[PDB]
């Protein structure tokens, strides 16, 4: 019974399934992410069709499955070809039953790596440009040490001192006086002191939205 | 105005939909607030909104005069939207006729 | 320790911080007391990571000196802080293959 | 050649998976308050190519 699952394999179905994933893989470029829960006409069918998709795939790790055995078939490059099956059946689950539910739906832009692992001719490339990696961790892990390094000193000397922006003397509204802020340093202190008509008071307006300073450790880095 | 062009039965079909979040909205919130700034006070106006389902975005539910009042109602409404859902044109426009 | 601190530190955790720091470098003035008794200085001076070591220790010890004086209240040269994070190189010294590469 | 299209098409795919990726977590969300000086934006695919190429330039 099992040979008949196996002798298929045999049959160069290998094109359709894989012109599949390229198939899905258009399938997904013209899926527009309107911003928030909108959605026009075609986004409606692509989801009906996202089904299709998901049933060949599926239907083909039980046939890859059984003619392969349960154990041996992770046990080589489809680790993430059952991957996706796994999450993506949890996907359609859930959403149905209606959160996270939404921004699950990133681990279906792997699927494209099916299509490199598929051809043989591409995985030696791709081994290539790996097999090329390891001696790279040195230089890695040099970068990382001199980004702890300087990231270290950059807290003990800018330890958050970018928090002092001009304010606007008149004092009707409480705003950074100058249309790009910049962090300034009153006087007894060096660097800029603003200009004949306004001050600079201790608010939050040197670095743009709090990201670009040396206030925590992350930040650092 | 008044010679301009005779009086009007205004329906302002606001498009409060996912799509027109951000800049979009803000655009539409001013554009409609101009508008009911150019209606005289002989003539009616009403403000709609659909996201999937064409609610009224003020208490009238039906033509309000566009007075000196009813246009402050108007505008506090339109100002106060948010975007929200799936659009819905033939919904909306069933509302609004 | 040294990546503990952030801005708006409450006034406990910078004590905190200050005690570590106190501790952590009495504890590298104990590798310095350790090593110097097990041979004596001339070979201290031999190779460099031992001679990098002085400077090291007694920037951290000035720098808990001059914690004694408080110029602000929990309620200024700052160039040898920066001398306890520079001893991390020593670590990176241990790889034989990036040592190696840099050298 | 026969290999310059293997690496160049290897290439391409890893700039899809990264832009496809980029429209399911930033797609749409950078509609902010401020003027939309957002050009460079992950809105719709063949847009989203561009502010991804534009990542690895840098
Ligand atoms: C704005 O409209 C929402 C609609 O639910 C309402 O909850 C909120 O109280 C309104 N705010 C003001 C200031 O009118």
């Amino acid at each position: 019974r099992r040979a008949c699952i196996s002798i298929v394999e045999w049959k160069p179905f290998e094109i359709i399934i894989l012109l599949t994933i390229f198939a899905n893989c258009v399938a997904l470029a013209i899926y527009i992410p309107f911003p928030e829960d909108d959605s026009n006409a075609t986004n409606s069918n692509l989801e009906r069709v996202e089904y299709l998709f998901l049933i060949i795939f599926t239907v083909e790790a039980f046939l890859k499955v059984i003619a392969y055995g349960l154990l041996f078939h992770p046990n080589a490059y489809l680790r993430n070809g059952w991957n996706l099956l796994d999450f993506i059946i949890v996907v359609v689950g859930l959403f149905s039953a209606i959160f996270d539910v939404k921004a699950l739906r990133a681990f279906r832009v792997l699927r494209p790596l099916r299509l490199v692992s598929g051809v043989p001719s591409l995985q030696v490339v791709l081994n290539s440009i790996i097999k090329a990696m390891v001696p790279l961790l040195h230089i890695a892990l040099l970068v990382l040490f001199v980004i702890i390094i300087y990231a270290i000193i950059g807290l003990e000397l800018f330890m958050g001192k970018m928090h002092k922006t001009c304010y606007n003397q008149e004092g009707i509204a409480d705003v950074p006086a100058e249309d790009d802020p910049s962090p300034c340093a009153l006087e007894t202190g060096h660097g800029r002191q603003c200009q004949n008509g306004t001050v600079c008071k201790p608010g939050w307006d040197g670095p743009k939205h709090g990201i670009t300073n040396f206030d925590n450790f992350a930040f650092a880095m | 105005i008044q010679g301009a062009a005779s009086p009007k039965d205004m329906l302002i079909l606001v498009d409060v939909s996912g799509s027109v979040s951000g800049l979009t909205l803000k655009l539409i919130r001013t554009s409609v607030s101009e508008m009911l700034e150019t209606l005289s006070d002989d003539d009616f106006v009403n403000v709609a909104s659909f996201n999937s389902n064409a609610q009224d975005v003020s208490c009238f539910q039906h033509l309000v005069q566009a007075n000196v009042r009813n246009k402050k109602v108007l505008k506090d409404a339109v100002n106060n939207i948010t975007a929200k859902g799936i659009t819905d044109y033939k919904k909306g426009f069933s509302f609004a006729f | 320790c040294l990546a503990m601190q952030h801005y708006g530190q409450s006034c406990l955790f910078k004590i905190a911080m200050n005690i570590l720091n106190m501790l952590f470098t009495g504890l590298f003035t104990v590798e310095m007391i350790l090593k110097l008794i097990a041979f004596k200085p001339k070979g201290y001076f031999s190779d460099p990571w031992n001679v990098f070591d002085f400077l090291i220790v007694i920037g951290s010890i000035i720098d808990v000196i001059l914690s004694e004086v408080n110029p602000a209240e929990h309620t200024s040269i700052t160039f040898f802080r920066l001398f306890r994070v520079m001893r991390l190189v020593k670590l990176l010294s241990r790889g034989e293959g990036i040592r190696t590469l840099l050298w | 050649v026969r290999s310059i299209a293997s690496l160049l098409l290897l290439l391409f795919l890893f700039i899809i998976i990264f832009s496809l990726l980029g429209m399911q977590l930033f797609g749409g969300k950078f509609n902010f308050d401020e003027m939309q000086t957002r050009r460079s934006t992950f809105d719709n695919f063949p847009q989203s190519l561009l502010t991804v190429f534009q990542i690895l330039t840098g």
